[PDB]
This record gives C-alpha cells, structure tokens and sequence, in this order.
C-alpha cells in the first residue's frame, strides 16, 4: 500500500482488529512557545481516488 | 432531552492560530474539526466551548 494512491489502508473485513497501513506518517518537533504537536503524512488517498 | 452527561464537564481555552488579523493568541473560540462526510454538503464543527 504505497501511500497516496489507492489502497493506502485495508483490512480483510469490517472487524479484522489488526490492519495494514503504510501512510508515511512521521512527526517533528514543535516550535517554541505554543504547545501543540506537528506531524506530516500524505493525505487520505481514498478521497483523492 | 436531558443531556446529563455534559454536566460533569466545562469548556476550556486553546492556542488559536488565527485570532483575526493574522495575529496568534489564546482563545475560548478555537475550532478543531471539519468531518464533512455527508452527501448533501453539511458540516459539523467541534469548537472548544459549550
């Protein structure tokens, strides 16, 4: 499931309680002062398809 | 029509990224979500007050 194209996440049925994902997710460090959390990944490719 | 679950909790403040005028502040009126997910084109907004 190369991220961004079709099939970026999947599961055998509606209830297979473990699921595949290769969404390229990674998180960085915040800038000073404000409390938050940054993170980067390609958006949900299903809506792109 | 009773809504009792809310009564335990209160609103809260957050760090808004656009408080108008392009200057960052803290606000009791931020906004975090969009989640359109409909077909007619409505929108749900989960903003940090009650």
């Amino acid at each position: 499931g190369q991220p961004g194209r079709f099939g970026d996440i999947q599961s055998r049925t509606l209830d297979s309680k473990d699921l595949y994902a290769n969404t390229g997710l990674k998180l960085a460090r915040p800038a000073a002062g404000n409390i938050h959390v940054p993170y980067t990944q390609t958006p949900s490719g299903f809506k792109t398809w | 029509n009773h809504f009792n679950a809310y009564k335990l909790t209160r609103p809260y403040v957050a760090y808004c990224a656009d408080c108008g005028m392009g200057h960052s502040c803290h606000s009791p009126a931020m906004i975090e979500n969009v989640q359109a997910d409909a077909t007619d084109g409505t929108l749900k907004i989960q903003f940090a007050s009650q």
